[PDB]
């Protein structure tokens, strides 16, 4: 048998991305801007991390204001500006700062423990956009949307982080990426075997994150006359699901993103399915490829009972 | 079942009227290096007439894989060897 | 060889204990087991929803004993394993690589009275 | 610079004793 | 079905002796469960070591391993077991400390011979995992999948309680260390070799590589993920700041030192001069002596790579069209010759170059290019410089950093010399049955401290270049020089490599040293360029267009170095050199000579006699010879080829290339051979607004250089028209007309 | 010897229109249209002397705009583009795309020509689009014809319904999963030019091409159903339908209701009869691809 070797240092790496992670990981270690009694070091968001070790959370809150502030707002820039680059330098940087400060925080927490999903919510922008303004220049750019929710869908499973065995030879593949569609992994990784398809999922292995979907609309105030509302699809993972509530004025800051036709991209099991779209690619043959604005909200907040004494006065200022 | 070979830079390619012999009549004329323009336009001008005479010549393949089949001839081909020689022979008895 | 059926999805056969390819396959009648089956969309309770919300659906599997032990309208409690399994509609509709959810029933106590 | 094993078996008692 | 039911078999009895082993003690009532060994539990360990031992040495086999690692024996028996006796050892040291005889361990004897075997299991089963040709195929088809339980296995040793198993593992070292060197048994020194080679596994856990079976023909979904990784495991637990921050946090670097330091007075150096020079190696295969050196300040670099991305994005969406992309636009060009021919485009319109490129582009048949397929992986070997692209960038943290500064800087200045005096001693001796590896982290060793304290002397000026003294004997001389030589005899390439970077760096450190002081200087560079050895060095460029990226920049650096230390002796003219005579060189002596030679330099005859040998076989060699040997036409084929990765590379790389085109070019002055249309096609890319940067300091003698080089060309060009044919093909061999194309007579 | 480009069948060429349109714009005063308006008896010559273009684009580079609003009357005033006047009514998506790379260019040499100390940066980012309006006679939709296939029309109408914004690529964005490569492919026509391997000779590998879909760069592209007006149709039948295809700044200019005269070429697009079939059908959907709104 013949084999071919591949190593993941021939892999190019993005300076800038790295860079990002610099800086953010030393905004999180040397932000120290608090008024909070006299004018000190505080560093609030290393103590939003023991808050975090303290009662076991997996998301963070982050003020871009303070990015503003930190780095004559150049990082809040770099990070406006391309957040679907530097994302997982966000979370590498992230990780970083927790494995100098918290050790324990980054597992789930018993013999099962798994990686924890860290959740980076950024809030309080500058401007929020309505949905009537949401043009596709800016996907990928962190914006904020006020809207009202018409229904929200249920609380299903992603599959955030796969994992799959050949059928053959019981070879396993895990931490296999699905972007947007269902995917499995084409070379098997034995070099005796020579396993192309039929590989098998594995439930148990594989790593989950709840999903939700939201449709919205704009506000009645700045609807103009004798139009029907644009509508727009708001993605909520992780923590933030079933946080907004069907009816309510809401404020979701997060990503603007782009999603294709599923069905266009080969699913299986599912036969192909009226805009003329991109086409020449080889996962689509002879068939087009049509895409719809959605957002990928990281953040939410809504605009629009313990009948005991000793509960009442812990929740008492 | 020999249907058809595919075609590749060949010695009576080159010998043709459109070859190397449409090199010797225009390159002189099509080829102005100036000192006034900046290295980029002389550069590209270098590049243009013989990414003309690539397409007119041989267009199934691009223009560096043409320079590489050009390099790979001119190592291999007797004929094209002697022809080279010929022109030098022929320009240094005048 | 005889292969179990979780009544989730079915069993995929990618070739054989023979020959490595897919082939004509067709249950023999050497060695069958039949079991009962029956779905039921498990609503939640009106009472016990948000007040003015929307109501959720899962489907219930019921194997063996457990088939027409509910009744249409018939309020129960249901202690069941909740399993997820891949289908293609909902990353169709979905766009996102999204698993349904299907709960395998263990047992269905019928909720009588206020309890 | 030479450095002494007894310097680090000292050190090594002495960050077990207080680890400063 | 005998094999899956031994296979069911050996894992349920691997299973009952994890089992066996330890318990984490449930029945008592502490908020962390101290763990507690189970009864007659050593015999466990020996059972482990005699599992480890009969199959899978012997017998070719490799499945103990995978079922020791699925019941998870190192992360929750071997490890608590180790980490309770530190913290034991610990607090009874701290209570003797202060007061002595009091508070003893019960059986101490016991509880340090248990600890001993686990670290003979940890250094057992953390093992470097090699698959070369003609071994078993359950060690081929299982190498993957125990690769990435060694990684789970580096991730749970760094990561648990900042990985006091190192501090177990030193305090094993000092129940050594505290025995006189006479009454120390080479079991003691087995022992220090125990806890210097699990320290060696430690740092040498890499992640795996991604095989593929290439029989079948590649699919049109292709390669979807390269990523070999566990799921609780990610890039920064194996990464090396971790290793540094869980090295110095342990004191584990002060152990390395106080060994070091004190190695020929202390230690047996026999028993741990190769696994200290493996850890040195396995810190310092990975890392780049440049970025060490940093010369608000991360924003700094930030501004500077987004205002060069902000350039790249502007003259990327020059090319991009203003309007959408169903806007159609179709553009007829004509050559002279009347022809019609029809791009589609809307930039293109305007400006004749973008709608050749789009030509250029329209086009979908590719020629083939030839693969190496990176053989080097198929010896067994880590990751290093050698294997790593040349952007690969370790990135160091402000602590993590200043602490591998600090032990490196330590390193040398106290047992660099010795550390090499007593390796150079013993692979003189055991040169030709050393295997590739050891060849390979000599020499990349050796090669990455002289250059680290060559950067650091350039930076600072407190730091000696003669700490480095040693680099500069004859001993290593003769070593580096041989395994080059050995290297090149017998076609193997990564030793050839190595070589020739330990060699490029040695002619840096002579460099170094002869511009510092104007001696023995004369001596060592006679002794280096030697015998055939300015052939080896010629001849290394001619074949180097076949090989990698990091070969052909080595063979850049090593020849820009080589031109550097010859072009010193233009005018000096001390260039006497022992050269290998072929024919008969016989003399007959005279002993009145011998001895007025024995009365002039105060010498034995004997030696006399050898010295009046090797007076015959000294030669002079010329530099414009040397200079007019490195110019064939294979050596500018590779460093065009070099140039054109121009993306890629630094500015220090292609300064090198244009320097050497202008020693080419300008100097040696024959022009034909850079008169080749795939350095024109080159220049054009370079130059291009989609190439290198405008404010690049690189861009500036690019631009001069091509200047240069089409005057010259429209020169020749003027004086004679039949270079438009030169142009295209290699260049002419015959003897009657080759003077006029290589020179223009 | 030079090789000169020209438009597809209709010789025609590009030095010759870039330089007119060019010289055009420099050297357009508004005082030789109020000749050749007949507006000789009203005219107010110190808004005339000046120059009418330059000012405008000295105005755009100030205010933060990169869309020019120009009335192809002119181009019948100055002499230099009359013909080119023709070619808006006969070739529009070609001279379209000359004016506003011609405007662009101008940018850059009013910059450069003047030295006003200003960044190329901010100049080169931009894209500058032309907008032509006022071409030529209003047209009926009931009397259009295959003959205004690819030409430029007007039309007079009322919005019926507006779409949400739908997305349109402008460049792919594609990365090796060996190696982690990111390059960028134009997207021609809609259709992918999609490498088979790496740009980079290192992997070289075959077949490791990823689209990745939220990292490439996008347009807009809104379809309006335009109606015509109630004051022209015939009083038997009712008012037709129009595909209104506006772009990138155009999209939602159009409100709902309104009455509006857009200015586009008119094209037919071959509809799909399967979709994962490339048979196409006999009749063309017909649509208006918008160069501008009034
Ligand atoms: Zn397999
Ligand atoms: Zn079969
Ligand atoms: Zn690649």
């Amino acid at each position: 048998f013949k084999s071919r070797a591949l190593n993941h240092v021939k892999k190019v790496d993005d300076v800038t991305g790295e860079k990002v992670r610099e800086a953010f990981e030393q905004f999180l270690e040397d932000f120290s801007v608090q008024s909070t009694d006299t004018g000190e070091v505080e560093k609030v968001y290393r103590a939003q991390i023991e808050f975090m070790k303290i009662y076991d959370l997996n998301t963070i809150y982050i003020d871009y204001q303070h990015l503003s502030m930190r780095e004559n707002g150049a990082l809040a820039m770099a990070i406006s500006e391309q957040y679907y680059r530097f994302l997982p330098f966000l979370q590498k940087g992230l990780r970083r700062v927790v494995r100098k400060y918290a050790p324990e925080l980054l597992n789930t927490s018993s013999p099962e423990q798994t990686e924890r999903v860290f959740q980076i919510s950024f809030f309080n922008l500058p401007t929020v956009h309505r949905i009537r303004d949401i043009r596709s220049e800016k996907i990928g750019s962190l914006l904020s949307i006020s809207g009202t929710v018409t229904r929200t869908s249920e609380v299903r499973p992603e599959l955030y982080k796969a994992s799959f065995t050949c059928d053959m030879c019981r070879a396993i593949v895990d931490n296999v990426e699905q972007s947007f569609k269902y995917t499995e992994p084409t070379f098997c990784p034995n070099p005796s075997c020579e396993n192309r398809a039929f590989w098998t999922l594995n439930v148990t292995r594989s790593r989950f994150l709840d999903w939700q979907k939201v449709r919205i609309q704009e506000n009645a105030n700045e609807i103009p006359t004798g139009s029907m509302p644009r509508t727009l699809d708001v993605i909520l993972r992780g923590d933030s699901v079933e946080r907004a509530k069907p009816g309510d004025r809401c404020k979701f800051t997060g990503v603007e993103i782009v999603v294709p036709d599923v069905t266009q991209l080969g699913l299986p099991g599912v036969k192909p399915s009226l805009n003329s779209g991109v086409t020449g690619l080889r996962s689509l043959g002879v068939r087009d490829l049509t895409y719809k604005i959605s957002f990928l909200a990281c953040h939410v907040i809504s605009i629009g009972n313990e009948r005991d004494q000793e509960v009442f006065l812990n929740s008492l200022s | 079942r020999k249907r058809r070979p595919q075609v590749k830079l060949t010695a009576e390619k080159l010998l043709s009227d459109k070859g190397l012999p449409y090199v010797l009549k225009n390159a002189h004329k099509r080829i102005r290096i100036s000192s006034k323009k900046n290295s980029y336009d002389n550069l590209s001008n270098i590049i243009q007439f013989y990414q003309l005479w690539a397409h007119e010549l041989f267009p199934k393949a691009k223009f560096k894989d043409f320079m590489k089949i050009c390099q790979t001839v001119g190592k291999t081909d007797p004929v094209l060897r002697e022809y080279r020689v010929s022109l030098f022979r022929d320009e240094m008895g005048m | 060889g005889p292969f179990f059926q979780d009544s989730n999805e079915e069993i995929r056969i990618s070739f054989c204990t023979n020959c490595k390819s897919k082939g004509p396959f067709r249950v023999n009648g050497e060695k069958t087991v039949y079991r009962n089956y029956q779905r039921v969309t498990l609503q939640e309770a009106p009472g016990t929803v948000p007040p003015g919300r929307l109501p959720r659906h899962r489907e219930v599997i019921l194997l063996a004993d457990l088939v027409d032990v509910s009744k249409p309208g018939e309020e129960v409690e249901v202690t069941g394993i909740y399993k997820n399994n891949y289908d293609g509609n909902l990353n169709a509709k979905n766009g996102f690589p999204v698993f349904a959810t299907i709960i395998e029933a263990n047992s269905i106590k019928r909720r009588e009275g206020n309890t | 610079k030479f450095f002494s094993k007894e310097s680090f078996l000292a050190d090594f008692d002495d960050s077990s004793s207080n680890e400063d | 079905n005998a094999a899956d039911f031994s296979l069911t078999v050996l894992r349920a009895r691997i299973a009952l002796l994890a089992t066996a082993i330890g318990g984490p003690d449930y029945t008592s009532q502490i908020d962390p469960p101290p763990y507690k060994l189970g009864d007659d539990c050593l015999a466990c360990l020996k059972d482990l070591k005699r599992w480890f031992k009969l199959v899978d040495d012997q017998q070719k086999r490799w499945d103990v391993a995978m079922a020791v690692a699925e019941y998870r024996i190192l992360t929750d028996d071997l490890l608590p077991i180790l980490i309770d006796w530190e913290n034991k050892c610990s607090l009874a040291a701290k209570l003797a400390k202060n007061n002595p005889d009091h508070e003893e361990f019960r059986n101490k004897a016991y509880y340090d011979k248990i600890a001993l075997n686990c670290l003979q299991l940890l250094v057992l089963m953390t093992w470097p995992l090699i698959v070369t040709e003609q071994s078993s195929s359950n060690q081929i088809t299982l190498y993957g999948e125990l690769k990435k339980h060694q990684l789970v296995y580096k991730k749970t040793i760094l990561s648990m309680e900042s990985g006091k198993v190192l501090r177990a593992a030193i305090r094993l070292a000092l129940d050594v260390i505290k025995i006189d060197r006479l009454s120390r048994t080479p079991r003691d020194n087995m022992v220090l070799k125990l806890v210097l080679n699990f320290f060696r596994n430690v740092i040498a856990i890499e992640p795996g590589e991604f095989t593929i079976n290439t029989k079948k023909s590649m699919p049109k979904k292709g390669i979807t993920s390269i990523d070999t990784l566990p799921p609780n495991v990610s890039m920064d637990d194996i990464s090396l700041n971790t290793v540094i921050s869980s090295f110095h946090k342990n004191k584990v670097f002060g152990f390395l030192l106080t060994l070091t330091s004190s190695l020929s007075k202390e230690f047996d150096q026999d028993f741990i001069n190769i696994p200290l020079l493996e850890i040195m190696f396995y810190f310092t295969k990975d890392v780049n002596q440049e970025l060490l050196f940093p010369r608000t300040s991360a924003g700094f670099e930030l501004s500077k790579l987004l205002q060069k991305e902000h350039q790249m994005r502007k003259n990327v969406i020059k090319h991009t069209s203003a309007r959408h992309s169903r806007f159609g636009g179709l553009l007829s060009i004509q050559t002279p010759d009347k022809t019609r021919l029809t791009v589609s485009g809307s930039q293109a319109l305007v400006d004749e170059k973008i709608a050749l490129q789009k030509l250029d582009d329209s086009k979908k048949w590719n020629k083939r290019i030839i693969k190496k397929h990176q053989s080097v992986a198929a010896e067994g070997l880590p990751n290093s410089l050698l294997n790593s692209q040349t952007g690969k960038a370790i990135f160091f943290t402000e602590s993590n950093g200043k602490h591998f500064k600090e032990f490196i800087n330590n390193f040398i200045d106290s047992g660099f010399n010795i550390l090499l005096h007593s390796v150079t001693n013993y692979f003189t001796t055991e040169q030709d049955r050393m295997v590739t590896l050891e060849q390979v982290e000599y020499l990349l060793f050796f090669a990455w401290f002289v250059k680290y304290q060559l950067l650091r002397s350039k930076i600072d000026n407190s730091a000696d270049i003669k700490q480095v003294s040693e680099a500069l004997k004859e001993v290593t001389f003769i070593l580096v020089s041989s395994l080059l030589r050995s290297a090149y005899d017998l076609k193997n390439w990564t030793v050839t490599h190595a070589g020739m970077i330990a060699f490029n760096e040695l002619l840096n450190l002579v460099s170094r040293t002869k511009a510092a002081q104007e001696t023995d200087i004369e001596f060592i560079v006679s002794r280096l360029f030697s015998d055939e050895r300015i052939q080896l060095l010629s001849n290394l460029p001619k074949i180097g267009s076949k090989y990698s990226l990091q070969f052909m920049k080595s063979c850049i650096e090593l020849t820009h170095s080589v031109l550097k230390v010859l072009e010193q002796y233009s005018d000096d003219k001390t260039l006497v050199i022992e050269g290998k005579s072929r024919r008969q060189k016989k003399f007959n002596i005279s002993e009145g000579d011998i001895t007025k030679l024995i009365e002039e330099e105060n010498v034995d005859r004997d030696e006399a006699l050898d010295i009046l040998t090797s007076s015959l076989r000294s030669i002079e060699v010329n530099f414009q010879k040397v200079q007019a040997n490195y110019m064939t036409e294979p050596v500018i084929e590779t460093y065009i080829n070099f140039l054109e990765r121009f993306r890629e590379l630094e500015d220090d790389s292609i300064k090198k290339v244009f320097s050497f085109f202008h020693r080419v070019f300008v100097q040696a002055k024959e022009q034909a051979l850079l008169f080749r249309f795939d350095l024109i096609i080159l220049l054009r890319e370079m130059l291009s607004p989609d190439g290198l940067d405008r404010m690049s300091r690189s861009r500036k003698y690019v631009s001069q250089f091509s200047d240069y080089f089409l005057a010259r060309l429209k020169k020749r060009l003027k004086k004679s028209p039949a270079w438009f044919v030169g142009l295209l093909f290699p260049p002419l061999h015959n003897s009657e007309v080759g003077f006029y194309q290589r020179y223009g007579e | 010897s030079e090789p000169l480009r020209i438009i597809w069948g209709t010789n025609v060429s590009i030095q010759e229109c870039t330089t007119n349109f060019r010289n055009f714009l420099m050297s357009f005063k508004y005082k030789f249209r109020k000749i050749l308006d007949e507006r000789e008896e009203f005219i107010n010559n110190t808004t005339d002397e000046e120059l009418y273009y330059i000012k405008q684009l000295n105005e755009m580079r100030e205010l933060g705009t990169s869309n020019l609003n120009l009335d192809a009357r002119n181009l019948l005033a100055y002499k230099q583009t009359e013909d080119l006047y023709h070619q808006l009514l006969n070739y529009p998506q070609e001279v379209i795309s000359i004016m506003d790379q011609t405007i662009k260019d101008c940018m850059v040499s009013l910059i450069v020509d003047n030295n006003l100390d200003y960044d190329l940066d901010e100049i080169e980012t931009k894209f500058y689009k032309v907008r032509p309006y006022n071409v030529g006679s209003c047209k009926g939709m009931r009397e259009l014809n295959p003959n205004d296939i690819d030409k430029l029309i007007n039309l007079k109408g009322l919005v019926l319904r507006s779409t949400p914004v739908i997305p349109d690529m402008k460049v792919a964005f594609f990365k090796c999963n060996v190696c982690d490569h990111t390059m960028a492919v134009e997207i021609d026509r809609g259709v992918i030019q999609e490498p088979a391997r790496c740009e980079r000779i290192d992997c070289n590998e075959p077949n490791s091409m990823s689209l990745i879909h939220n990292r490439c760069s996008f347009a807009d592209k809104q379809v309006i159903k335009l109606q015509e007006t109630p004051d022209f149709v015939p009083d038997g039948q009712t008012p037709h339908s129009i595909s209104l295809c506006v772009y990138d700044e155009l999209v939602d200019s159009c409100r709902a209701g309104d009455r509006i005269e857009v200015t586009g070429t008119f094209r037919s697009i071959p509809i799909r009869a399967n979709s994962r079939q490339r048979v196409l059908k006999s009749l063309y959907k017909t649509y208006v691809d918008v160069v501008h709104v009034k």
